[PDB]
């Protein structure tokens, strides 16, 4: 739990230019395997809009919007548009915990308190706990924009979800 | 084998060599001419080989008889056992890719 | 004295637990809410207009369709290419034929395994991994170079007689990658490695398995096989070695959507890497629950 | 390793021999370190530098 | 010294030579060994038991097949040509959701199948099990874990799969009336001696 | 100080040795089992109430940390575990268990034999075949030497059984382990070591006078590892031949009681009684030998 | 030369096999968690001569102690903290040498740890964080 | 306590072998334990020397283990000598170093020479006598700051940017003489070692007073040199990073305290002093002679 | 371990008076060399108008020491002490030694000029030997009286330096000279006070991405109280400004090395002030107190 | 390699050594095919086996 305490002060710190509020997210056997999480790397994660632009891309659009070219001694504007591409994904921090555990017991041993309005007991093979930064430049956030999960292992392999905001603030955003 | 033995002759005449063997239209063997096995060698700029054509190898008191010596992968061998006295043949044979 | 920004996030807690999916539905992840954090003291604004939504879900069905519109692309130039050659295809791939075989039965069952692959194709098929390499850095220098260096001139007789070594051509091995659909039981393998060379006594090409095996699927008559080389030259090779070659084009697709789906991952230094490129790793820092932790 | 021309030209004290196996067999089977065998007559011994 | 405990000698070759020396009331716990008797460094008699044996047995080590795993695939699946047919089988997962009409279908074509590794096991006897000729021997590597190879995206690759039950023990280790003795041994203890 | 040169004057071996009396036994000869909880300390099972729950079940306690690589250069092996309060029957013999199938042929006890289920003496194997003896030992497609059988257990003869990744010190020190613990299996289950053993008549006799010899703390109440000094190495021919030797085990107390109540030379004989058996002493030893001094 | 006097509260050890060497060393440790701080008193036998190891190793044990320093500092910035804690090393002796007594002095029974050969050989009182 | 220790060859010597031995008399051997009969295989290096496994690992290693000095080969038998602290000792130099008079000496896991050759001690079969490094305290110093400047820098970064870099920071010049790190690798003792180096740093910005702050930026005002200038260069380059700011200049003192300042000027060198200790090695040998040759030194030893 | 020293000048006999009166001195040497002149005894070597207290600290580090015993007519006798052993030593500072005390050598920052031994522009300047703490407060006393150098103009400032300059040791009372002369600071005094700000300024600006950097890897609690830490810092420095102090992500390679390189040069500069050096151990202190036995910890 | 400890044990021949330059100078400017320089005392010579 001291990765989420971490990136809220670390989101906190960096809000003024960054404009990403954090999102402290759990994973289970529901979404990877138990090698998968043993031998986890690093997570990433995308920012979209609601037109389907990456956040890290000029506004305007890019030479990137260009066909390709079949070309194989121009790949497909391969340096800088490698570069460009690479530019858009952003790290975060992540815990694993290896062992069997019920979610709210865990919480409840660490110093924090907790009070749901059910408390149904969750029990998981594993977790890893890790935040990701969600994008509200305007000071305002639309429902229409799309959050980006990518989980690297240490052979290169990755592999990719991806959320939209309706589904993951459509009653908490409404209670505030 | 091929990269270190030509590793080995990198010097202007071994590369003279070679490029007159590839260049003509002729087959190999109608290019070369044996003369027999060395046993000697005085080194400078010239060097001097002495080559026997019909004999054993030996130094001058016979007080050591020298072998010939085959690359590996030159080598080879169409019996299981070997007969007693052995003669030793040279083969070139053309592949027409 | 102070109180600690740790101690009242401690003791301010959580009051939320919920689950959210993926857009198509695929994973599930739960979120959780702390009471304390600066998320609360902005002045957010929200708001989900239809029209925003709308558009949103336009675009990630373009997103999708990357992979599958390659597909399409590569089975039309398949139709095409069958169309302007009238039906005449050359043997390609070296294997041995007979004139009493009913090569009317082995055109059906090619109707029939064209039909299956493009029933069955996928993202993981040939032609996303024979492509993907093209994406990564190195790849554009890599082709200038062996253009440069396929068409220099012939040496000199100086530069043979002295200086450096000849320079090495390509290396007469390839690697494909091919998708196999066998029709007498559906079945279709994608995105299969296979070592490509040209055989000496006749140009044709040679198929093995990546331990030096010879694949020997030109000898079934079930089975037709997909290759794509990494010049994105593909062949749709039905049994006999008889198939149909042309190229996969991919000018349909925008340079960004291509790279932002399928551009290789590289990886930054962390714990247990060498600072040095190219070193051989140590073993792997895994977290396990087999064992007690090091601390 | 060993100077075998200098063993056989110095002179040499004479003893009956008492190998329990054959004397091949212990030379087969590795009993001595510093090994040598040859056959015939081998001149090597006459080139004195 | 090594010296065994627990074996379940053949039933249907049975025999005693000390007839007139020994009898033993007619129990399944003098029937079924299960307690080896040994003497102390005096002559003196001592005994061991399963129980005992606890602090070895439940130990994760024997019961996490990784490193047999690795071994079975580092090295290759068998090059001999009579082995080939091991290797022939293949899984497919496919949707529930049309089974039932479909099963037609999958036999509308008249193509046999591989029999698989496990299947194959079960019909050596329990004597020539331990032969030369038991080609799935080199995939019999843990009592409690399955091995296998099969074909996945055309090509070989090494299955593991845990045993749950000791039912699935392969005949030739575990044969039809040791279980049936094991099965009195259990209704012995429950007091079921006699059957209702 | 005074330093000394010995010259040996013959050609072939000009001294004997024969073991001519015995009168003690150091070990119990008992039954007691080896405790894995001590030699794999960092294992755990991935529940915590299930791993409470065997500790419990079993006698063993919290599981330990193996110390780091500078401590293990500084110090010397742990002895994790502790003297008894009392030794009557003097250092404990600790037996450890190879898994077998019921069905394992019960003759296979009755003579020395290799308890792994294949016979692996590399004096029938040609010297520095390194091909020839891993065909030998592991090759289940290749008859063994001394049955003929593919293995008498599958769980134990090939590479990468249960017992074979359990014992041989590769696989130990894959998984991290106590080093400082006596194996009795090791001698058999160590591959390597065994084809490395491989060499010419009278190189291996020299070997086995010199090197290939077990040596235990004596002062202990466990078998630990020796150090390589202040302790005489032990004489182990079963290194040798590659074998084990059966001992005196009978399947019920009556067959016991029998053996105690026959004359001079019935422990040796083997006998069966429908499901029941004796595995007679492959030489007198409990017998007359211990108890005649 | 002489022998060394240890309570059993106040002894401590993290090798639990002993090598034959063994330096000891006396470590004073703060803890802030409270309103006051509580100085923890140790006597520390290890096989680690060189100081700058056994300082890491020590960090390693007492992460808290790290913790409540940095939370002593941040909670009263008026205040200035010491330190985590110092390490002095002064004296060797062999494990076999070491042995567990009772002592009785003015009618009280006491548990003591012993060093029976002791070496002295006194370092410098070194801070760490 | 053990002076004296004897090394048995487990392999038979040759004429070569005792003559090289004979030629090391004098030299540093570290060991493992200081045991009173060791084998050979315990000598040197060797056996803990491991590629792909890195530099630090060694460097810890060789710390932990004992110094000696070797004397006296005998036919199969070597005498080493454990030095006493204060004693004055003849020291034999085996690396490429140049010693000079007057300076410290410490010890550390050997470095890549130039030439490439390197060539070999005593080899009996697959062992060989390898020795550590014994090295003047700057180099030693420049090799831990540099590696921990790399560990720090490399982080998060991919490898096409870190190689010009790192390829840059791992070669050392010393005394018209070149070396290169040979294995750096992001490990568990140089993360250990990053960290208590951050959490210094932060204290070191949290203790420090205003005037100790402010003190660069009154004298890039009030005065000007080379060495400011170099200052001004790094602080500028900071500022404008930061924002668009020009130079402010400082305000009067505030609150002058003389105590304040020097309770938290103390504050601050135990900060320094601990942040020091991650890069000072231990001082083995204090050089006061060395022959002109730059073969051999008389040393006083320091535990 | 014998050292002897000749002098090349012409001694008088009240020379050779003034001089046996330092009989168990401690003298510095440049370097260990078996036979020496006059010349190269003491500090008198290094002396110049243009460095100061810093540059003579600097040097006594790498000098090494030697005791005196009695002389020649013209010959000088000097001992190199061996470490663990003990000695009598003569008391040449300005304060009064007690049993158990650690001792320090100081350059001497005043004299008395009431016996230097003068032989023609040469005079024999000793060290002071003091406790660690005395000069453990004087060093940092004149450190933080270079830092107030730079604003002299305010009565507030010269009352604190007028506080600072005073120091009392156990009933002695001195005066420590001011390290500022003609308003002006001496270039190693400058350098040592540049090098600790420097130090200072770089580690608040590199810490934050350091702490990012490491909480990648692992994010312990240590990592959470460093952050918060470094938060409330940037909040307080940044409450005269406007908007965010907004610290950036992509940094170049090269400013970043070079930004590191210089924070541990800056680092190297003061590791000759941060620690004191301590060569001796009183044991016994005479009743006189001009003179005592130490152990020699060098 | 050249043993320098039997030239310095055994009988030498006494000559007036003649160099035109210093000794130093034409060792140190490598007129000498092979060369060993010691300073001091060198004990090498006293452990004779």
């Amino acid at each position: 739990m001291e990765t989420h305490l971490y990136s809220d002060l670390a989101f906190e710190a960096r809000f003024a230019d960054d404009e990403q509020l954090p999102l402290h997210l759990v994973l289970d056997q529901e979404v990877l395997s138990n090698e998968e999480a043993e031998t986890l790397r690093y997570v990433y994660y995308r920012n979209v809009d609601s037109a389907g632009r990456s956040t890290g891309r000029a506004p305007g659009g890019d030479e990137d919007d260009a066909p390709a070219s079949d070309d194989a001694e121009d790949a497909v504007g391969g340096d800088r548009a490698f570069d460009r591409e690479r530019r858009t994904w952003q790290r975060a921090c992540f815990r694993v915990l290896p062992r069997p555990l019920e979610l709210l017991d865990y919480l409840r041993q660490s110093g924090l308190t907790v009070t749901l309005e059910k408390e149904q007991r969750v029990r998981m093979f594993y977790a890893v706990f890790t935040t990701l930064g969600l994008r509200c430049p305007d000071n305002r956030l639309s429902g229409a924009q799309t959050l980006h999960l990518r989980l690297v292992w240490p052979d290169g392999s990755y592999r990719d979800w991806e959320f939209l905001a309706r589904d993951l603030l459509r009653e908490e955003m409404e209670a505030n | 084998t091929r990269c270190l033995l030509e590793s080995v002759y990198t010097a202007s005449a071994a590369r003279a060599a070679l490029q007159w063997l590839d260049l003509g239209p002729h087959l190999l063997h109608r290019r070369l001419e044996t003369l027999g096995c060395v046993k000697t060698v005085s080194l400078g700029i010239t060097s001097l080989l002495t080559c026997v054509m019909r004999g054993y190898l030996y130094n001058t008191l016979k007080t050591e008889v020298f072998a010939l010596m085959i690359p590996k992968d030159m080598y080879l061998t169409w019996e299981e056992t070997r007969g007693r006295l052995q003669y030793v043949y040279l083969i070139i044979v053309y592949d027409y890719d | 004295d102070e109180v600690a920004r740790t101690d009242e996030w401690k003791g301010a807690g959580v009051s939320r637990l919920r689950e959210v999916w993926d857009v198509q539905h695929r994973v599930r992840l739960r979120v959780l809410w702390y009471v304390n954090s600066f998320w609360r003291s902005r002045e957010l604004s929200y708001d989900d207009h239809e029209v925003e939504l709308y558009r949103a879900l336009d675009a990630y069905r373009a997103r999708i369709a990357v992979e599958y519109v390659l597909i399409r692309a590569v089975r039309d130039e398949i139709y095409a290419v069958l169309r302007r050659d009238g039906g005449a295809l050359p043997q390609r791939f070296a294997c041995h034929v007979s004139r009493n075989m009913s090569w009317r039965v082995v055109w059906e069952l090619c109707r029939h395994a064209l039909a299956l692959w493009m029933d069955w194709a996928d993202v993981r098929s040939c032609i996303i991994k024979a492509l993907t390499p093209r994406l990564s850095r190195g790849a554009a220098a890599a082709a200038q170079r062996a253009r440069r260096q396929r068409e220099r001139s012939a040496p000199k007789p100086q530069e043979l007689l002295f200086g450096p070594r000849n320079e090495s051509g390509p290396p007469a091995e390839q690697t494909w990658y091919a998708d196999v659909v066998r029709c007498v039981r559906a079945q279709v393998d994608l995105g299969v490695e296979v070592r490509a060379a040209r055989c000496p006594r006749t140009g044709l090409w040679i198929v093995r398995d990546r331990r030096g095996r010879l694949r020997r699927w030109l000898s079934q008559p079930e089975v037709c096989v997909l290759y794509v080389t990494p010049d994105l030259d593909f062949y749709w090779v039905l049994p006999g070695g008889f198939a149909v070659s042309s190229r996969v084009t991919l000018h349909g697709l925008a340079q960004r959507a291509l790279r932002d789906r399928f551009q290789n991952f590289e990886a930054v230094l962390a714990r247990g890497m060498h600072v040095e490129a190219g070193r051989q790793e140590p073993e792997t820092p895994r977290v396990s629950g087999r064992r007690l932790p090091f601390d | 390793m060993e100077n075998w021309s200098a063993l056989e030209l110095l002179p040499k004290v004479g003893i009956p021999t008492d190998f329990l196996t054959h004397v091949k067999t212990s030379a087969g089977e590795e009993m001595f370190e510093a090994l040598r065998i040859y056959y015939g007559d081998d001149p090597e011994r006459y080139n004195i530098h | 010294f090594f010296f065994p405990v627990g074996l379940y000698l053949p039933e249907d070759r049975g025999y005693t030579t000390v007839e007139s020396k020994v009898k033993l009331n007619d129990t399944v716990r003098n029937a079924l060994p299960t307690t080896a008797y040994l003497l102390n460094r005096d002559r003196a008699v001592q005994k061991i038991d399963f129980v005992d044996a606890l602090k070895t047995l439940c130990h994760p080590v024997l019961h996490e097949p990784a490193p047999c795993l690795q071994t079975f695939t580092e090295r290759g699946p068998p090059s001999e040509p009579a082995m080939q047919r091991l290797l022939e089988c293949r899984f497919q997962q496919e949707p529930m959701g049309g089974a039932a009409r479909r099963i037609p279908h999958f036999y509308r074509v008249r193509r046999e199948v591989p029999r698989t590794v496990n299947e194959m096991k079960q019909d050596f006897v329990v004597t020539d099990f331990y032969k030369v000729g038991n080609i799935t021997l080199y995939t019999e590597l843990h009592p409690f874990f399955d091995f296998t190879h099969c074909q996945e995206n055309s090509e070989t690759v090494a299955l593991c799969t845990p045993r749950i039950v000791i039912g699935n023990l392969p005949d030739g280790l575990a044969p039809g009336p040791f279980h049936e003795l094991r099965t009195w041994e259990i209704m012995e203890h429950m007091r079921l001696r006699p059957p209702p | 100080t005074q330093n000394i040169n010995t010259v040996d004057m013959g050609l072939g071996y000009t001294s004997n040795t024969c073991v001519a009396y015995v009168n003690r036994v150091r070990t119990d000869m008992g039954v007691r089992v080896q405790d894995l909880f001590r030699v794999f300390p960092m294992n755990v099972y991935r529940h915590d109430e299930v791993d409470r729950w065997i500790r419990h079940a079993a006698g063993v306690e919290r599981p330990q940390l193996l110390d780091t690589e500078t401590i293990s250069m500084l110090t010397f092996g742990s002895m994790s575990e502790r003297n008894a309060a009392a030794t009557v029957h003097g250092q404990k013999a600790a037996c450890e268990l190879i898994l077998t199938p019921v069905t394992m042929d019960v003759n296979y006890f009755k003579i020395p034999n290799n308890p792994r289920g294949r016979a692996s003496c590399m004096l029938a194997v040609d010297p520095y075949d390194t091909e020839a003896a891993t065909k030998a030992i592991y090759d289940h497609r290749e008859a063994d030497a001394q049955t003929f059988a593919a293995t008498h257990n599958p769980w134990a003869s090939q590479a990468g059984c249960l017992s074979d990744v359990l014992y041989n010190t590769r696989h130990r020190e894959r998984l991290g382990y106590n080093s400082k613990f006596y194996s009795p299996c090791a001698q058999y289950f160590n591959t390597e070591e065994i084809i490395a053993a491989n060499k010419t008549l009278f190189k291996t006799i020299d070997e086995y006078l010199l090197r290939a010899k077990d040596c235990i703390r004596g002062d202990t109440d466990t078998q630990y590892v020796c150090v390589e000094g202040t302790e005489q190495l032990i004489e182990n021919p079963c290194r040798l031949t590659q074998e084990a030797l059966p001992i005196l085990s009978t399947t019920t107390l009556a067959l016991m009681e029998t053996k105690l109540k026959g004359g001079a030379g019935a422990f040796a004989t083997s006998e069966t009684h429908f499901g029941n058996y004796v595995v007679g002493e492959i030489i007198p030893l409990q017998q007359s030998m211990l108890f005649n001094s | 030369v002489f022998a060394l006097m240890i309570p059993k509260d106040m002894y401590l050890t993290w090798e639990e096999t002993r090598g034959r060497l063994q330096y000891v060393y006396l470590i004073i440790v703060y803890d802030y968690d409270g309103p006051e701080t509580r100085p923890g008193i140790y006597v520390l036998t290890s096989s680690i001569a060189h100081w700058q190891t056994l300082v890491d190793v020590a960090r390693g044990k007492f992460a808290r102690e790290r913790c409540s320093f940095v939370n002593r500092r941040i909670t009263r910035p008026r205040q200035i903290p010491l330190c985590t804690g110092v390490i002095q090393k002064l004296g060797w002796c062999l494990a076999d040498d070491i042995h567990t007594s009772f002592l009785v002095h003015k009618e009280l029974k006491l548990s003591v740890v012993r060093l029976d050969n002791f070496s002295v050989e006194l370092g410098d009182f070194r801070e760490f964080v | 306590m053990e002076a004296n220790i004897f090394c048995t060859f487990d392999h038979k010597l040759s004429i070569a072998d005792v003559g090289k031995l004979t030629k090391l008399v004098a030299a540093v051997v570290p060991i493992p334990q200081r045991l009173h009969l060791i084998k050979h295989y315990q000598l040197g290096l060797h056996q803990f020397v491991d590629h792909t496994r890195g530099y630090v690992r060694l460097r810890g290693l060789l710390r932990n283990m004992t110094l000696t000095l070797m004397r006296r080969v005998e036919g199969n038998q070597i005498l080493l000598h454990v030095p006493t602290h204060g004693l004055l000792y003849t020291v034999l130099n085996t690396g490429p170093v140049t010693w000079e008079k007057g300076d410290a000496l410490c010890v550390l896991p050997p470095l890549f020479h130039g030439p490439l050759a390197r060539e070999n001690l005593l080899t009996l079969g697959q062992w060989e006598l390898v020795l550590p490094w014994i090295v003047p305290m700057p180099l030693a110093l420049e090799i831990n700051q540099r590696l921990l400047i790399m560990g720090l820098f490399s982080l998060d970064r991919s490898y096409e940017e870190v190689k010009a870099a790192v390829q840059q920071l791992q070669t050392i010049t010393f005394r018209d003489a070149t070396f290169t790190i040979p294995d750096p690798v992001i490990d568990q003792h140089l993360l250990i070692d990053m960290k208590t180096a951050c959490l210094s740093m932060s204290m070191v910005a949290n203790l420090a007073s205003e005037l100790t702050m402010t003190y660069v930026r009154k004298l890039a005002l009030e005065d000007s040199s080379m060495l400011l200038v170099k200052c001004q260069e790094l602080l500028m380059r900071l500022d404008r990073e930061r924002s668009v700011g020009e130079p402010r200049t400082p305000a009067r003192p505030q609150h002058v305290s003389p105590d304040d300042e020097i309770a938290r000027l103390s504050a601050l060198f135990v900060m320094l002093r601990q942040l020091d200790d991650l890069i000072r090695e231990q001082v083995v040998f204090t050089v006061c002679d060395v022959s002109p040759d730059n073969k051999s030194a008389t040393c006083i030893f320091k535990g």
